């Protein structure tokens, strides 16, 4: 079966890394943010003495950049932040066009609709709440939202079925009618509180995980449990590849994927050892990217880099 | 704290023999809302909220609205 190899690493950033982003309409360019405020535009390259290098920073933000996320056409960027305010940036002169504000605390998540259209985000402050691309925010759930932090936002990415779905602290995950603005199904299991997310490109099945490090399958539309996989200690990032039928998770300081026919893990990604006079030696993944190709994979670290995986036979 | 948990008053009294000093002072008890003392607290009463209701086992269900 396939096996992993490391690629390279990218080098400029000073505090965690805490997400990456990715499109189909430009394979030299990536995407990212983390707590040092800014988020970094990246040249890759295929050159042998580096992969790539800083080619812009975006730096409106106060405080940690939580979420970042690409328009389809590749030509905008949406970002969420600790600082409670949402931004649209414009990718060619890298300055925002239109600012979002309504939140009172402290934003966690954010999505763009399957058809771009429609935006979305999730926060500390316990509601889920929905905006126009053009500023304003059009509704507010309120009272029938989770009970604790709302961890995690994301849109079923097929048009005949407009739903959300979300995970919280209150170790609920809940899925949600588009047009009807109303809850549609509870999920219960999970022992610990939520970290993440995500639904097949498909649009079949979702996956969750966080404290408990247990990742579970659900299904969208016949809306019923599937089976269980043991992560290990914690779940901090999950994805579906585009191309194959696995799953991937950060697990602490190591990345795993699953092969779903016959259920059987496919390899683990590691680390070479830094002595370390205290527990939790190695530093922690805390975010992953497939490129749109299926062949290459991203991941973040609380070491301030990127380190880049391809696929070997 | 001094400005706003304790009240306080000077007088005088007049006896055959002369002059005597009178001093008072009240400390307040801490009033959330109704005017029988201050309702900002003292800067060093940290207080911690109860931990409630939680079900310590679990089984996957799922439940429709």
């Amino acid at each position: 079966t396939e096996q992993m190899t490391l690629r390279g690493t990218l080098k400029g950033h000073n505090g965690w890394v805490t997400q990456i982003a990715t499109t189909p309409q430009f394979p030299d360019m990536i995407l990212s943010a983390s707590r040092d405020k800014t988020i970094i535009m990246w040249k890759l390259t295929r050159d042998e003495t580096n992969y790539g290098i800083p080619q812009r920073a975006l730096r409106g933000h106060s405080h940690f950049v939580s979420d970042v996320v690409i328009s389809s056409d590749g030509q905008f960027a949406l970002s969420g932040s600790w600082d409670g305010t949402l931004r649209l940036w414009d990718l060619t002169t890298g300055t925002t066009t239109r600012r979002f504000v309504g939140h009172t605390k402290d934003v966690l998540s954010v999505a763009f609709s399957s058809d771009n259209r429609q935006i979305v985000s999730g926060s500390r402050d316990k509601t889920i709440k929905l905006w126009n691309t053009l500023g304003v925010c059009k509704y507010t759930v309120q009272d029938e939202s989770h009970s604790e932090w709302v961890s995690c936002v994301r849109f079923s990415p097929n048009s005949s079925n407009p739903i959300i779905v979300s995970c919280g602290w209150d170790k609920l995950v809940k899925v949600w009618n588009l047009a009807n603005c109303k809850l549609k199904t509870n999920h219960i299991g999970h022992t610990g509180y939520l970290n993440t997310v995500t639904v097949s490109p498909d649009g079949s099945l979702c996956a969750s995980g966080g404290k408990d490090g247990q990742a579970m399958l659900w299904d969208l539309n016949e809306g019923k449990h599937l089976y269980t996989l043991d992560g290990g200690d914690i779940i901090n990032a999950l994805c579906f590849s585009p191309n194959r039928y696995w799953l991937c998770a950060a697990t602490g300081p190591s990345i795993k994927i699953w092969d779903l026919e016959g259920k059987i893990i496919v390899d683990e990604l590691k680390q070479e050892v830094i002595s370390t006079s205290s527990k939790a030696e190695p530093p922690q993944c805390t975010s992953l990217a497939w490129s749109a190709d299926g062949q290459t994979l991203f991941a973040g670290y609380t070491d301030n880099l990127v380190r880049v995986w391809q696929v070997t036979i | 704290p001094v400005n706003y948990y304790v009240d306080t008053a000077v007088r005088h009294v007049l006896l055959r023999q002369g002059v005597l000093g009178i001093k008072v002072k009240i400390m307040l008890p801490w009033d959330p809302s109704g005017k029988i003392g201050p309702k900002k607290p003292l800067p060093d009463h940290v207080s911690i909220v109860e931990p409630k209701d939680e079900i310590l086992p679990t089984t996957p269900i799922s439940e429709q609205k």
